[PDB]
This record gives structure tokens, C-alpha cells and sequence, in this order.
DNA sequence: ACTGCTAGAGATTTTCCC
DNA sequence: GGGAAAATCTCTAGCA
DNA sequence: ACTGCTAGAGATTTTCCC
DNA sequence: GGGAAAATCTCTAGCA
């Protein structure tokens, strides 16, 4: 039916009909009409209907600046627990960002920060602070704010809590720190029924305890399975495959 | 002296995810923890999750 | 060998085709006329 | 545990903690903590996680103005079929809207139009045209554009098709009518594998044929079931209940 | 003279929806058509859909 | 299944009903009934519109009539220009399945712009519609005092003609007639697509009329058989 | 299940281990092991911080020390003002579970603004931390040439003290010590919430220690029994 | 008798409580201080 | 007393073909 | 009863 | 060579309580 | 084995 291919291409060059229209009008199988619409450069206008998944390691944080009442709030989240650090900074500058990040890295075990491509985070000042503190800098894809979705969800939740307790504070600094208190310790629910403050110390104490426990386990089990990771009665995990 | 530590590392719960399913799969049993991967046992199924896709907690509602 | 038709920095138009260099879980690294770009997989179509 | 209720209300007045935090901290059952958080006016900040459903009757259309290249495109959709009427109007005025609507009602059996609260559609001019043609005017909830979701989806699809064939036309009027041609007749898929032009004549011919057929059926079956609508061997539908 | 018309009105297909499920349920059998409601038979289940929630077509892929 | 086939063959050779009557009466698939009506030797237009220009009050009204139904579309155009005629024709082709237009060989109908529009939309040009023009002009005179402009009176007249003037055999308006005619044409096109899809198959050497879920209807030497396939 | 209970009771009356050792050794729920350690008569602070002000280079550094772990938080504040002290205290209470602060009764620590901040955050005020202040001041002197400002040197010193100075028994830093201490306090609070939830139930008249899926652990007259409940 | 806390015309703040007059499939008609309003059900919470 | 949807891309499940 | 094709399901942008 | 998520509201399903 | 409570599932706004 190559006459159908020729007339279907000659009609798709005008009307840009999809594969169902060319498969119904010119007696084409769906593979051939899909090839005709896929060979057109003007018809590739839609991406994959999926979503990625952010890095929820126990050492990676996510930072973002938001704006409220004409002031700048620099917010960081522990993406494995939802623990929120936040400050009101006098300017959206790399100096204040590097100060906030050095103070946060001194407070908590920060291994990685995942920011956008804001000038605050892209600067040489935040780049020397993360070199000194030992923090790795991951930057998201530009104008893709979903790559830092944890910190934008926490910006939404933090602005909601700030709006709830705004009349209890006379300045915005007090309201931001009150909202940080309320989110970290006065709101529960999640992967353990915890607040974010309980969840971050569970994440970090679990990281320390499992690291030391696996270090003590690994120096005893020294079998070579045809390196033994975990022996069970139904399967055996080696390195990483699960042999029956 | 070793099986005590193995059961202790199996007392930890793992909340993991797959490559294209955006929902958080429930609390698995931590079998092994590495630098890049985490071997879990969910629903009598031994999986190897990446380390970047797992939240490991000792649930303090163990009381 | 793949063709990648992608969506770019705040532009509604769709560019391409480009050579696919690397395909990840949620992003692709491609090369459109000697320009190495990292696009999300929601903003790219691979053929 | 009314001491728990008193301290939980006294703490929720400060921190606005959710029901899980008050149920974990003050030994409350979930019903009581849910009552404490539901009696607070400051904590009702989220609506129902659902969506409504538009009226997909065979006689209702949906109209909207969009803007492209500095010009105004008045678009109407048959929401039961996706059939698109569109024009480029010289101004977003009720005179041009009433002309477009009177012309559309003369072309197709328009029983109802569902517009937003744009001044074009809210005017007295469009109100005399729909009175003369016999069209009912439904207006959506203001600043809720999802109540006219069919016409906004068709505005998105129409702008995409206009962008596909923009270099085949020298004016935007020709490109809009070419896109109307392509959407109505050169793109298939949907509830019957049809294009929108096949689907609207299926909808309307089915409406006419089923109306005449039920009119001929109803004047014969005149039974009173303890009014018969449809008798089967397993059930009987009366009026409207399905009696076994 | 009447059962011919009843089978003719049963040759029409209905695509309907429920109150909170946003997906379009598949082609049912039109049993009765009124001014405000439409009685259908989907999966040997007789339902009464509102008229505003139904798209009734005679599928011309009946050939 | 063969019982309805032999009843339809005898009924066609005694009465000569078409494939729609044999498909409604004897419960056959339409490919089988069309092969029954095509086996006989005794029994060996919905897309044609017609365009004219009517002058009222100095203004020009372009009028397209569906010649099978009498359905009408009129527009007060600013001039008898090939641009305005091609714009009207591209609008009309986008609204309805227009396959052929019949014009009156004017300076605007034989323009290169209208030829380009008919080439793009796929319309063929050919060079009692005056009854439709007279009824439209008398309805305009009946409705002119209800409008301020002439452009919003011809649309009122098109509404009155297409949906408020019933007549003919069954007392249907022009809108019901055109949707029945276009639905019949869509059934004809779907049957032709179903015939063309199986016209290359051969069943062992016989034709393939209908491939059911349990039966296969073939035609070996003008004899429709039902047996329970190479391309 | 009763076997581990009698082993834990004998092991506690011969060795006097706490409920954590009896819950890890004999696989008991912690309510049962705590009732074992509470039945005995021989065996009848993670939220306390301490705040001081240290003057360097004319500027004032407010220093809070977790007195159970030695974890430190320092901020160069613009003045010894109750506003700045209450802001530091609300920040610290939002970061960590602060229950008690111990101050040095200054004009800024006994202010009404700090009292309002401690009332809002729920902190109680009380009126070898100088060892922590001396170690912080010597780390600042060790790190002053790596910073341009003093405010970004005290954060470097807090980083070095909390995560780069290990010592004590197990060689842990102050950050690991404070996360272990706060995790132990959270386990203590969850056990107290589990005890308070079942302290009103009575089982037929005996206490309710653990309600399993097949067993019910009661205590009738200092005798932990396992039998397979009114409030 | 119900309380309705709703979201209004292009305002991020949530108003209420109001008397519920009518509850539909996707919208509610309520009365907030002698003002009959029609709100979607995604922009309203009924207690 | 009113109301998200639509079309495309990819994955998954069901049906047809011997 | 495997493999391939078709039908169905899942999910996303973008229009407001 | 990197990546939507989070918390709340309501519906549905599973588990506990005799 | 019904009823109630709790756990789980589904879905949406809003942050970019
Ligand atoms: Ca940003
Ligand atoms: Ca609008
Ligand atoms: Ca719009
Ligand atoms: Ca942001
Ligand atoms: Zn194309
Ligand atoms: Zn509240
Ligand atoms: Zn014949
Ligand atoms: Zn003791």
C-alpha cells in the first residue's frame, strides 16, 4: 500500500494529521502512520508524561530564596526529613547565602546542597563556603523548578504557617522563626508519624548507627560466594545481585 | 556476637521508591546498607534500592 | 542513535533534533548544534 | 482526659498544631484532636481534593476569547464532540460576540452556551442575541477557569495547530481557519475513533434519531408497573428506579 | 413493530461518567433516553446516568 | 448465519432492496449485504456545495447551498474579492465536509487565491439554487426590521431557513437533513474503508467478506459461504 | 513469652540492668522491661541549654551550649539587647528541642522580650560552660585568618567544634553526641506516651502492660502474668 | 447546619465561616454576611 | 442554584494468529 | 500457548 | 552527566472489639 | 461477624 504512504505523506505535509487520521483515511497500519507522524519535525511538541525523583539522601539539603512582605527569606530543607532552617536575609546576595550555608553546615551534617540557578547560589562566595565546609553543590536544570520540589513545597507550607501566626509577631523575623518552630516540632505526620525535628534526628542517628553496625559486620563476614553481602535461607545477596 | 548485630541492623525500617512510581512504598526490612545501594526485604522480596531513593529510620514507635 | 526534540529555557517553541548523549531517570543530556544541554524528560521527546 | 483537651487547646492557640501533633503530645484520640483543629478558624486553609464535571449535553457549547499575535480569536466548542468554531474578531466586544453567536446558532443546533464572566459574554448585546436565537446562557464561577475546561483545552490545542501551520498562511485569519479545518477533520481519536466533525454529526444525528425513536416507543408502551420505562427479563426500569 | 424499535434504540452506545470519577466509562447499551436522564446497561448493570453526563453515539464503525 | 444470507439473496432477487435494508432486516454485516447487492446485475453528491453572490442594499452576500439538503451559509462580505471568497470557502470547508464547489465563473471565483484555498482544503471546483436565493431574500425582508445592520439580518435569515423552515417529505428542517445526509456519507465512507481493508485478503481461492470471532464468510464463485487467510 | 520475663526479672535482681538492656537482651517490649525495673526497690537534662555572652574584637557573640553533649551554637549579635537575645532563643528553640535555658541573670537575659519568647516557645528559665567558651575562643583564634569578618569566623569555629573535634569515651563529635542524646530522649518520650496511654486500663483487677495480637500481659500484685480489658 | 470556609475571587486568604445554602456536585452556594456566593468545591471546606 | 479537560507519549494488559 | 499487534491505562502540559 | 513534592481532606479498605 | 476506629488510598493547590 505504498500509494497510501505517498498520499499520506503528501497530506500530512499540509494538514499535519495524527496517526489515527492517516491510518483511517489511507488504509495504513498504525506502525506506518506512526512512522509518518514521527518523521515530521513539526509534530514533536509533547514530552514524556512522567516525573523524575529528587535525591533524598540523608546528607543532601535544598535551598531557595522566597519573598514575603518585600523581604527575602532564605530557606533550607533536609529533603529526607522535611526539617526546615530559615532566615530573613537583608539582601539576596551570595555573602548572606554563604553565611547562612556555613552556619547551617556548622549546625547539621550537610554533605550536599541542591539549589537552583539563582545568582545567590551560583556565586563565587557560596562556592568558597561549600569548599571550606566540604559541601557538594548540585545545581538544578535552569527554569525547571520541579527539580527542587521539596524546597518549593516547604516554601508553600512555611508561608502558610507564617500567615497563620503573623499577628503574634511584630516583625517578620519573629514570624519566620515561629513558623520554623511550628513546622519542625508542632506538626506531625509523614513516614514515622513524626515531626520534622524528630525525623531528622531519626534519619541521622539511623545513618550513624547503621554505618557503625555495617562496619562491624563487614569486618567479620569475609566469604566469597560463587563478595558476600547478606546470606539468608532463601537467597543470598552478593556484589549487587540477589542469587537464589 | 555477629547475629546480634545482624538482627540489630534488621530492626531498621526503610521507606523506598522505584524508578517511575512516585508513591512511597512502605516500611521494608533493612538487610544491608552500603555507600550507594541499600538491600531491603519488602513483602518477602529482596530488593536493591539506590541509596538516594531510601529513607531509613528506626521507628521510635517501637514501644 | 536517537533524535531528541526538546523544550528549552522559558521558550514555548520546541527545538531539535539533537544527538542523545545520556538518558537518565528524569533528565537527558543532549547536543543540539555543538551545545551540550541538560533537559528534563518531561520537556524532551526521544525517537 | 479533659486536662488533655484544655492543654491541647491552649497549645493550639499558639502553635496551630495539626491533629497528629495534639493526638501524640496530649494523649488524645484522633476524633478529639480533629475536633480541636476543626474548631479553629485559622486552620481551614484547604478545600476538597476533587474536581467537578462540566455539562456535556448535546446542545451546550463553550465560548472563550484568546489572544494570539496581538489579535483576538473568539472560539466556540461543542463540548460533547470537540467540534471547534473559531473567528478572528476585530475587537473583544459584545457586538462581535453576538454576531459570532448568532451565526453559530444559525449554523448548528445551539441550545446552551457556557461562557465566563468576560465583559464580551456578559453584555446586553450577547444577551438579546441568545434571547432571539433561543439560547440559554450559563456563566461560570468568576476566576474559576476550570468550569470552562473544554474550551481552554481547545484553545491550547487550537494555538498548537495554528503554530504548526502558521507559515502556510499570510494572515492569522487564514491560519485560524486552517487550524479549525485540521482539528475538525484531520485529527482523529476520542470516543469513537472519529474526528470532531464526524463526532458532532454522530452526536446530533443520534440525538434526533433517539428522540424520534423514543417518541414512537413511548406512545405504545402504556403500562403501570407497581410508569413503565423499560422492561427486561432481569429488571424493570420505571419512573426513575430499577426494580429487580 | 415495537421490538424492532426497541432493538434499534439498543443499538446506540453511551459513554457516561459518575459523580466523582473523572474517567469516561466505556460504551454501554442505551436502554432508554429521556429529557434529563438516560437509562443504560453497562457490564450487565442497569444504571441511570444524568443526561448531562452522557455522550450517546451510534458508532459508525458498525461495519 | 447462512440462513439470513440466503433469505437476503432471495429477497434481493425478488425485491431489489439495497444493502441497508438487507443489513437491517436480516442482521447481516454491511459488507455481506453490499456483496449481495453487488453480485446482482439489475442493481448495477453529499459533498457538493454551490456558491453564489447576492446583492442587497449595495452590500454583497456570499451564499453557499448544500445542494443535497438545502442547508445554507451566508456572509455579508466587504467586496467580491478572491481573498474574501477564499476566506469564506476555507471557513466553509473547515465547518463541513466540502468536496466540490459549483460556482458561476466570476472574476472572484476563478481567482488564484480561491484556487489555492481549494487546493489546500482539497476541494474540486466546477464552473435550483436561485430558489434558495429567493427564499433567503424573502426571509431577509421578513426579518430586516429586527436588526440594525444587514450582516446581522442575513444570519437571522440563515437561522430561520436552516432550523425554523420545515418541509419536504418528513417535515424536517435543513439542519436535520444535512446531519442525516452527512451521517449517511460517513457510514458510506466507513463501509468503503472496511471493504478496501479486506479486498486484498484471499481465503483458501476466495474473497473475504467478514471475519467474525468464530466464523469466516467467504465468496467462492458468486456463492457466499460460511466456513469456520493469506494477504 | 513468660520465659524472657522471668529471665529478665532474675537478671535484674542479680545485676540491676535498666529497661533498655532487658529489652535488648530478652526481647521484651519496653513497657514490660520498665515495669520490671520499676517493681524493684534498689533502682528507685537532654533539653537543658546554657546561654552566655562572649566579647571578642568589641563585638558580642551569644553562645548556647547543650550541657549534655557539648554541642554549641554561636551568633555574633549586634548588641546585648533583649530583642537580639529573644531572637537567638526563638531560633535555637526552633532548631532543637529546647526545654530549659540557664542564663547569667544579665540585663538582656531577664528582659520582658526574652520572657515572652520563652513563654511562646515553652522554655523554662533558670538564673563548665566556660570550658566550652575557652575552646570556642581558641578555635576562633585558630581560624580568624581564614575569614574576613568575625561573624563568619564564629560559624567556622562552631563547625570545627561540633563536627571536627572528636573526643570523650567513644571518640564521637558533639553532633553525633547530641543526635544520640535527642534520639534517646525521643525514645523516652515515646515510652512515656505508651505508658500513659495504658495506665488507665484495668484488666480482669490488674494493670495492662502489653496488649499483643494474641497475648495480654497483666500485672496482678507485683506478678507479671501473660493471659490470652475495661477503661 | 454547616460551616463553610471558602476561597474567593483572586484572593489567597480564606474567608468564613458561612451558612451553607446548597451543595452541588462541584460547587456550593453559601451566604457569608448577607452575600450569596457560589464557590467551587475545591475552593471551599464544609464542616 | 454548578462543576477540568484534551491529546499525546509511554507502559501495561488484552486479544488475535497461527 | 508464545509473539505481535491492538486496546487500554497512566500521567503531564497548557489553556485559562 | 539528573530528576516534583507536601500536607490536608475525603473516600475506601483493613483491622480491632467484643 | 457487624460496627467502629484506624490505616491507607486518591487527589489537589501552590511553591517555584
Ligand atoms: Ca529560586
Ligand atoms: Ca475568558
Ligand atoms: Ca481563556
Ligand atoms: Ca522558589
Ligand atoms: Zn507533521
Ligand atoms: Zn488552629
Ligand atoms: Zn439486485
Ligand atoms: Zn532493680
Amino acid at each position: 500500500f505504498l500509494d497510501g504512504i505517498d498520499k499520506a505523506q503528501e497530506e500530512h505535509e499540509k494538514y499535519h494529521s495524527n496517526w489515527r487520521a492517516m491510518a483511517s483515511d489511507f488504509n495504513l497500519p498504525p506502525v506506518v502512520a506512526k512512522e509518518i507522524v514521527a518523521s515530521c519535525d513539526k509534530c514533536q511538541l509533547k514530552g514524556e508524561a512522567m516525573h523524575g525523583q529528587v535525591d533524598c539522601s540523608p546528607g543532601i539539603w535544598q535551598l531557595d530564596c522566597t519573598h514575603l512582605e518585600g523581604k527575602v527569606i532564605l530557606v533550607a530543607v533536609h529533603v529526607a526529613s522535611g526539617y526546615i532552617e530559615a532566615e530573613v536575609i537583608p539582601a539576596e546576595t551570595g555573602q548572606e547565602t554563604a553565611y547562612f550555608l556555613l552556619k547551617l553546615a556548622g549546625r547539621w551534617p550537610v554533605k550536599t546542597v541542591h539549589t537552583d540557578n539563582g545568582s545567590n547560589f551560583t556565586s563565587t562566595t557560596v562556592k568558597a563556603a561549600c569548599w571550606w565546609a566540604g559541601i557538594k553543590q548540585e545545581f538544578g536544570i535552569p527554569y525547571n523548578p520541579q527539580s527542587q520540589g521539596v524546597i518549593e513545597s516547604m516554601n508553600k507550607e512555611l508561608k502558610k504557617i507564617i500567615g497563620q501566626v503573623r499577628d503574634q509577631a511584630e516583625h517578620l523575623k519573629t514570624a519566620v522563626q515561629m513558623a520554623v518552630f511550628i513546622h519542625n516540632f508542632k506538626r506531625k505526620g509523614g513516614i514515622g508519624g513524626y515531626s520534622a525535628g524528630e525525623r531528622i534526628v531519626d534519619i541521622i542517628a539511623t545513618d550513624i548507627q547503621t554505618k557503625e553496625l555495617q562496619k562491624q559486620i563487614t569486618k567479620i563476614q569475609n566469604f566469597r560466594v560463587y563478595k558476600l553481602l547478606w546470606k539468608g535461607e532463601g537467597a543470598v545477596v552478593i556484589q549487587i545481585k540477589v542469587v537464589p | 556476637e555477629l547475629q546480634k548485630q545482624i538482627t540489630k541492623i534488621q530492626n531498621f525500617r526503610v521507606y523506598y521508591r522505584d524508578s517511575r512510581d512516585p508513591v512511597w512504598k512502605g516500611p521494608a526490612k533493612l538487610l544491608w546498607k552500603g555507600e550507594g545501594a541499600v538491600v531491603i526485604q519488602d513483602n518477602s522480596d529482596i530488593k536493591v534500592v539506590p541509596r538516594r531513593k531510601a529513607k531509613i529510620i528506626r521507628d521510635y514507635g517501637k514501644q | 542513535n536517537f533524535r531528541v526534540y526538546y523544550r528549552d529555557s522559558r521558550d514555548p517553541v520546541w527545538k531539535g533534533p539533537a544527538k542523545l548523549l545520556w538518558k537518565g531517570e528524569g533528565a537527558v543530556v543532549i547536543q543540539d548544534n555543538s551545545d551540550i544541554k541538560v533537559v528534563p524528560r518531561r520537556k524532551a521527546k526521544i525517537i
